[PDB]
């Protein structure tokens, strides 16, 4: 019909217009790595862990934001992509925490699982990391932003989802902070999905906090009974 | 004999921006006796496309620094109405170090600078135009103000333009302290009253741009021309300088230097010539000169041995592994300490930053620490190459080019004052025992 | 390097070193550590169970 | 350097939201004349302006006014801080009478604009970011102002003092202690940003309109 | 005719509220702003 032609490392796919380059490589099975891109929040393009080279293109393109032209072959696996990866990862974790032991994100972190997937193994950081304050946005949800990557996931939930626009960035460069700016409390009746959409350990369960690791509980698929949502 | 060889010695008559230093009357009828406003309804009667011909055929390229073609640029705005409304955002930020050039023109020829807007309106097909000037600039920005009102009272913009039926309204928007916000998404959606965060291109602002309206962002020396390009011809603005580097150009020659002043000059002139002839000379000699910074702190630095023969264009400058900018050329003397200067930098570039982006929100802090090590000698030579790797994994990793306005004069330094680094770090080392 | 019965070790200070991270359990080829913790009445991350069976260890 | 400054607000009796704020009759049609500048169904584009009315009003920004106005452009409060926090020009702090900065970055630097950053701390007794304690002058740094071809130079109250030594900046400091009005530009006897050799170019009278005009036109 | 004398002068009487009161002059110059169908994207 409409569809166009694209390749994904060679392999022909038809994808509708419109469909971004990261759609178009999960399409053949292929997820691109991530971590400010979600499916149901609104793109965002900042985190540059999407980075993929375009055949015969000089500069890499972010797979989140970018639509797929016909005739594109889009290279996963490809050196400068495999680079680009490791760039954008060291960059991330040149601040981060070194708080997995007692970070509750540990063993189910995007961040830890694609810097051993995607990122080097060591680390040529020498300088001091920033330390930034924590803010008390109510008994829900645990904030530690010290391990805030900058998403704006949580951001984009609250102002899209939950249609609450309390969250926001203040200052500018490395001093930025994701925040209210004032002591409040993020109550709302789908507060706690910011937990799941944070990459990281910044946000987290407060009930839940310490009490289990990932790998030692037992999934059980069920339904809730709260309402008559089901 | 055509195909100049030689260029430079610019004449007055030539000159577009004849009110540079202010001494004649910058008001509506000191503009109109310098020939201002002079058959502007004739120009707009001619019609987009006859104007936009003249652009492509003068050879103009972006004055804002990236030299993109002004013609092929404003044609993209050439497309029928979808509904929404047109505008053209005029850049006045100027947040380059080094660059001092359109503020001047705002200040002592704002009339050109509206005529300009109207002009580019017109082939653009745009209903007005919002000029977004730096907070700092307050006393140019009134004076704009007042230069709009007259261009307002006169007839000149507004309903009816210049009688020629067309209606454009000329805005004035001023920023507050933020050179990101002179990058073109960032300054719009600073326009639209959030953070001066750029956004990704596609799309680009001539489908999504201001108010999610088409748009074009032009630099003020870019707009501002466009009149007097129309009025004597594209071919007359295409003979001056090297082919593909055409017109004349505004220069701000500061740092070790004489006379630091702003010039007009022809494009392609020697920058030895230029530093010699209008800013007096380097200071104690040219002899005295251990670098140069041609095109503002985003371009890389080149050392003497390179200066005596290079010439002030984009294609030659991008030959010598630097770039022509905002044509801002600071000067350095051997008396400079070569490092803490390019630190200095990294540090305005630290502070500038808009922290969007995992590469600049991080490398960059981290090359600003890195090179404030480097000045004491605290570090080892090793760390030089991990430096330049920094440098690249910065570079084209970025939403905006403020990542690669700060990995460049990095890469300059490394790529020819190695020695001077190493030395440091071996004095440090001795010294520390 | 003599691997010998198993310890609890505190900081100078009288603090206990363990975190509740559960390596330690997660690693054991015996599956020889049983590990609860909960936050503490000061807000540390703290153990409340730490068990070792000796007589599934392997040392 | 790292700021110094903070990027969270905590409630004080100096400032909190029931710090009084309200705009005259006379900013409120300056903000009528702000907001006619947009188009309708895009009123917050004017947050960036009407801000900046408050601190001209205020000398400085108490949560109180960036709360008046988020509420007078029906913008949430967070989108007005976020623009609050970004800008330097926002003073979220109360400053002096004479706000005093000086561009350190590289071109200004190697026209000793570090001679004048100290001719201004001895002149005044303080350092780059205190406040003197008659409250009348405030001094911090900051990057290129944009008149690199006049360094060193200094910005006082959205005010240009250019082409500057210690004397003349001492001299400058004096005048503002006494209430005069310090003529701003350059001090050297240099106008504007022509070269101080004699005027290299633009020596002869500018041409009339028409002289270049091509045919057909 | 001459050049001796520097004719931007007007900007040493320039005080707070020039910017905005040139804005509330220019008010009345200007075209009928563009709508886009509602008062703001949040209605
Ligand atoms: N005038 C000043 O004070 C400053 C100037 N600069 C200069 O800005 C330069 C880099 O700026 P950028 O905008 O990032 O360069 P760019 O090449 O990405 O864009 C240049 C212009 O051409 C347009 N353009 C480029 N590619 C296009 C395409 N494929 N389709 C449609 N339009 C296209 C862009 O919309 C833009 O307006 C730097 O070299 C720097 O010298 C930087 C800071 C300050
Ligand atoms: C960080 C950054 C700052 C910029 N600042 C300015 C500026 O102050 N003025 C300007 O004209 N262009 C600036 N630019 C370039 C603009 O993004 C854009 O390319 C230019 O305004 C296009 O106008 P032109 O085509 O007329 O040159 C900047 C770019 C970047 C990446
Ligand atoms: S967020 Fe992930 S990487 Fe960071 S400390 Fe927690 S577990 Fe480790
Ligand atoms: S708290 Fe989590 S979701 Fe929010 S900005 Fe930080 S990393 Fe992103
Ligand atoms: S490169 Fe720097 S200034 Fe540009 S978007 Fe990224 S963080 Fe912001
Ligand atoms: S849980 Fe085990 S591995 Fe973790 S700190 Fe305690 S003793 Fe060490
Ligand atoms: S996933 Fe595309 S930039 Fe973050
Ligand atoms: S370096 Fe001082 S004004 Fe630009
Ligand atoms: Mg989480």
């Amino acid at each position: 019909s409409n569809l166009i032609e694209v390749f994904v490392d060679g392999q022909s796919v038809m994808v509708e217009p419109g469909t971004t380059v990261l759609q178009a490589c999960e399409k053949v099975g292929m997820q691109i790595p991530r971590f400010c891109y979600h499916e149901r929040l609104s793109v965002a393009g900042n985190c540059r862990m999407c980075l993929v080279e375009i055949e015969k293109a000089p500069k890499v393109v972010a797979a989140c934001a970018m639509p797929v032209m016909k005739g594109w072959n889009i290279l996963t696996n490809s050196e400068k992509s495999k680079k680009a990866r490791e760039g954008v990862m060291e960059f991330l974790l040149a601040n981060h925490p070194l708080d997995c032991p007692i970070c509750d994100q540990g063993g189910e972190c995007d961040l830890q699982d694609q810097s051993m997937m995607f990122g080097s193994d060591r680390s040529r950081f020498l300088e001091g990391k920033r330390a930034v304050e924590d803010k008390n946005i109510g008994p829900l949800v645990k904030t530690i932003m010290t391990r805030c990557i900058q998403c704006t996931r949580c951001i984009r939930f609250a102002s899209e989802i939950a249609g609450v626009d309390d969250l926001g960035t203040t200052g500018r460069g490395n001093d930025m902070q994701v925040g209210t700016y004032i002591e409040k409390m993020f109550m709302s009746e789908l507060s706690g999905n910011i937990i799941d959409i944070c990459p990281v350990g910044a946000l987290t369960s407060k009930p839940y906090a310490f009490t289990a690791r990932p790998w030692e509980t037992r999934k059980t698929e069920s339904i809730d009974v709260m309402d008559a949502v089901g | 004999a055509p195909k100049k060889t030689s260029f430079g010695s610019l004449k007055d008559e030539d000159r577009i921006f004849t009110n540079l230093y202010g001494r004649h009357d910058w008001r509506l009828k000191g503009a109109q006796s310098r020939g201002d406003w002079y058959k502007t309804k004739e120009i707009l009667l001619k019609g987009p496309d006859w104007i936009l011909g003249e652009v492509k055929t003068s050879g103009l390229r972006g004055r804002g620094g990236a030299g993109f073609p002004t013609g092929l640029k404003w044609s993209f705005m050439n497309k029928p109405s979808d509904g929404r409304p047109k505008y053209l955002v005029v850049n006045a930020d100027e947040g380059e170090p080094g660059t001092c050039k359109d503020r001047e023109i705002i200040r002592h020829d704002p009339h050109k600078l509206v005529e300009g807007c109207l002009v580019g309106g017109r082939a653009m097909g745009a209903r007005a135009a919002y000029i977004y000037i730096r907070g700092e600039f307050y006393n140019e920005a009134s004076n704009l103000q007042v230069a709009i009102r007259e261009a307002y009272e006169a007839g000149l913009i507004g309903k009816n333009a210049c009688g020629s039926g067309y209606d454009f309204d000329v805005f004035v928007v001023r920023g507050a302290g933020a050179y990101i916000c002179g990058e073109e998404t960032a300054l719009i959606e600073s326009i639209e009253g959030k953070q001066g965060k750029p956004r990704l291109k596609p799309p680009f602002p001539a489908d999504v741009g201001v108010f999610g309206c088409p748009t074009t962002v032009a630099n003020v020396e870019t707009v501002a021309v466009s009149p007097t390009i129309c009025r004597r011809g594209g071919a007359w603005f295409a003979s001056f300088g090297r082919e593909r580097n055409s017109g004349t150009k505004l220069f701000n020659i500061s740092g070790h230097v004489n006379h630091p002043c702003t010039v007009e000059e022809e494009m392609s002139v020697p920058l030895k010539e230029l530093i010699e002839k209008h800013a007096g000379g380097v200071i104690g000699g040219w002899d005295n000169l251990l670098a140069v910074i041609p095109g503002g702190s985003s371009t890389p630095l080149i050392p003497k041995s390179v200066c005596e023969t290079v010439l002030m264009d984009f294609d030659a400058l991008v030959q010598a592994q630097t770039g022509l900018g905002t044509a801002a050329v600071i000067v350095m003397d051997r008396s400079t300490d070569i490092v803490k200067a390019i630190a200095r930098l990294i540090e305005f570039y630290k502070h500038e930053s808009c922290g969007q982006c995992t590469p600049c929100r991080e490398g960059v802090d981290w090359m600003n620490k890195v090179m404030a090590r480097f000045v004491k000698g605290d570090a080892r030579p090793a760390e030089i190459d991990s430096l330049w790797e920094i440098s690249k994994q910065i570079e084209g990793h970025t939403i905006c080019a403020l990542g690669d306005g700060a990995a460049w004069p990095v890469q300059g330094l490394i790529r020819h004052f190695r020695p001077e680094l190493e030395e440091r770090m071996q004095q440090f080392a001795l010294q520390h025992q | 390097r003599f691997r010998g019965e198993h310890a609890l070790r505190r900081y100078p200070s009288g603090e206990e070193r363990c975190i509740a991270c559960k390596l330690c359990e997660a690693v054991c080829p015996a599956q020889a550590i049983t590990i609860e913790a909960e936050p503490r009445a000061d807000g540390s991350r703290r153990t409340t169970r730490y068990d070792i069976d000796m007589t599934k260890c392997i040392y | 350097g790292a700021g110094g400054a903070l990027f969270v607000h905590r409630d004080t009796p100096e400032n909190n939201p029931d710090t009084p704020f309200d705009f005259t009759p006379e900013n409120y049609k300056r903000i009528e004349a702000i907001v006619k500048n947009y188009p309708e169904g895009h009123k917050a584009a004017a947050v960036l302006p009407v801000l900046d009315l408050a601190q001209r009003q205020n000398g400085w920004l108490p949560i109180s006014a960036m709360n008046k106005v988020a509420e007078i452009l029906q913008v949430p409060p967070m989108r007005v801080y976020e623009v609050a926090t970004f800008y330097t020009m926002y003073n979220r702090k109360p400053v002096g009478k004479y706000h005093i900065q000086v561009c350190t970055t590289t071109p200004c630097m190697l026209r000793n604009s570090d001679s004048i950053l100290e001719a201004i701390q001895k002149k005044l007794g303080i350092k780059v970011g205190e406040t003197t304690p008659d409250k009348l002058f405030t001094l911090i740094e900051v990057e290129c102002l944009g008149a690199c071809v006049n360094a060193p130079m200094v910005q006082i109250n959205d005010n240009y003092y250019e082409d500057l030594t210690p004397k003349d900046i001492e001299e400058i400091i004096d005048e503002l202690k006494a209430g005069k009005i310090p003529k701003p530009g350059p001090r050297s006897g240099r106008f504007s940003c022509e070269p101080a050799g004699g005027l290299t170019s633009l020596t002869e009278p500018p041409k009339g309109p028409g002289f270049g005009v091509q045919a057909g036109l | 005719f001459d050049n001796s004398t520097y004719r931007n002068l007007q900007h040493h009487e320039y005080s707070t509220y020039t910017f905005l009161d040139l804005n509330v002059e220019l008010s009345k110059f200007r075209m009928p702003q563009p709508s886009s169908g509602r008062q703001s994207p949040r209605h």
